[PDB]
């Protein structure tokens, strides 16, 4: 009896009637047998929506919004709101200057997104993305928490969605939140949004330009376990694009300390980041040196063991540091002065894989540029193992070209051969025939270091004679006319010495 | 020389 009567009073033509009928319907929604009666009525639900949608009074809105909000606390009531076309209307209400009305709408949508199938497609037609982002400037931290969590549900697995947020200026709005407020539940969800965006390749640079790197570094030592982990996955994703930002001297300090932790997911994420920000930046390379970065890193590899997802990033981080800058010398000396040479040569041997072995040969080349390391590296027994790897690669995977393993290995022996002791060892391994064969490579790089190592060994009578006996005179003459001043200068030297 | 690694694509 009741329902059929209220439905009619909900839309006459004279408003006071509709404005006064809304107030009545609103109170019935707080009772159980009333809601059940209201839901199963395909007309009551419809009239309610068009009223909240077309009204012009405040409280009529304040009351109609509350009526739908209560209907959303249960499955049956959601399916009804859905059929009556209530979502397009709900979005419209997201522009009200009334707090109560704004704060309901958003929560009803939140519920629809979480348990009704189809909501996602719909909320996107109504255009709920530009609106939710426009609300990010309010000041109610609890309000924000609900809003940002709505952005994360819609942006997951959808690029069209990440691009609109981006196009509406989401990146330098969220970052602001992170360096202004302290509510934990807000800072957690806002990072969950930033994370999802860091995946694509267009949405990345917008974050680093705002200052997302410095704003995310702030919460690395907070009591929240989940906030510190989401912050870390995210800094690792941006890393390969922040290699030129000034004033990163602050964040680099913290990162180093974070190598010493009980959490091994915190060590792994911290490893890669230091590895990436260390690329081609003389200002970042030095700073890490001043805060004891070398000593800390050597220690990281020691406890890592055979876990190749920790060792790999770290080794690449020592490789960058021992090259191109004012402290590159100090760097090379320190790795030794901190008992690291032993473990470095151990990673060359199996269990290891190609990607890892590649980076260690590169670290070793740099380390040999310091005289004080000639004798040590030999005693650990690197030469005999370096040669062994050269062979198996020559003939032949995992993501590594075998020609790279050959160009690196040769250049390693090239620099070591600066000390007489090493030369006597290298030569006494029937290596010459192979070195001579590399002269025939179509790769100029391999030609320089091949003719280079020969230039070194040839400074000794016996050695020179054995080289000429293989027949290097033939290829060496052709390499004289190379336009590569390196491959040339070296071909003239070997011939001079063996004559 | 020093070359980066896009961790977004590895995980």
């Amino acid at each position: 009896r009741a329902i059929p009567e209220l439905t009619k009073l909900l839309n006459d033509e004279d408003q006071v009637v509709v404005n006064k009928a809304a107030v009545m319907v609103h109170q019935l929604s707080k009772k159980e047998a009333s809601r059940h009666a209201i839901m199963r009525s395909p007309q009551m639900v419809s009239a309610i929506v068009r009223t909240m949608q077309n009204t012009n009074d405040v409280e009529t809105a304040r009351c109609t919004a509350g009526t739908l909000h209560n209907l959303s606390h249960h499955r049956e009531g959601l399916l009804a709101i859905f059929k009556s076309g209530g979502i397009p209307a709900l979005v419209k209400m997201l522009g009200s200057p009334v707090d109560s009305v704004l704060f309901y709408a958003i929560t009803t949508l939140h519920n629809l997104l979480l348990h009704q199938e189809g909501a996602k497609m719909a909320v996107r037609l109504a255009g709920g993305l530009q609106k939710m982002v426009a609300l990010l400037n309010k000041t109610n931290v609890k309000f924000l928490a609900i809003t940002t969590d709505c952005l994360q549900i819609l942006a997951y697995g959808n690029q069209e969605s990440k691009l609109i947020i981006l196009a509406s200026g989401g990146p330098q709005a969220l970052v602001n939140i992170m360096r202004t407020y302290t509510y934990e539940k807000l800072l957690w969800t806002t990072s969950r949004v930033l994370k999802v965006l860091s995946v694509c390749s267009s949405n990345k640079p917008a974050i680093v330009e705002a200052g997302g790197m410095q704003a995310l570094g702030l919460h690395l030592t907070d009591p929240s376990q989940r906030l510190v982990q989401n912050c870390l996955w995210t800094l690792r994703n941006l890393s390969d694009a922040a290699t030129k930002q000034e004033g990163m001297e602050g964040l680099l300090g913290t990162l180093v300390q974070l190598l010493g932790s009980d959490d091994i997911n915190v060590v792994t994420c911290a490893a890669g980041i230091l590895s990436n920000l260390t690329c081609n930046n003389y200002k970042n390379k030095m700073m890490v040196c001043q805060v004891g970065g070398i000593e800390a890193l050597v220690r990281t590899v020691l406890r890592a063991g055979d876990r190749e997802d920790i060792t790999e990033p770290a080794i690449c981080a020592l490789r960058h540091l021992t090259s191109r800058h004012q402290e590159a010398e100090m760097a090379q000396n320190a790795v030794r002065l901190h008992y690291g040479l032993p473990v470095v040569v151990k990673l060359l041997h199996p269990p290891s894989h190609w990607p890892l072995i590649k980076a260690t040969v590169g670290l070793i080349r740099n380390l040999a540029l310091c005289p004080a390391n000639h004798a040590p590296l030999r005693e650990q027994g690197a030469i005999p193992r370096l040669v062994q790897l050269l062979v198996r690669a020559h003939q032949d995977v995992e993501g590594v070209r075998m020609e790279e393993i050959v160009e690196g290995c040769t250049g390693a022996l090239h620099i070591l051969a600066r000390d007489v002791h090493n030369r006597i060892v290298i030569r006494g391994l029937n290596t010459i025939p192979l070195f001579v064969q590399l002269l025939y490579s179509p790769i100029e790089n391999i030609q320089r270091v091949a003719a280079g190592v020969l230039c070194e060994l040839a400074q000794d009578k016996e050695a020179a004679e054995a080289i000429e006996a293989e027949g290097a005179t033939a290829p060496l003459t052709e390499l004289l006319h190379s336009r590569n001043e390196g491959v040339a200068t070296y071909a003239a030297a070997v011939l001079f010495r063996m004559s | 020389l020093d070359t980066p690694i896009n961790y977004s694509l590895k995980y």
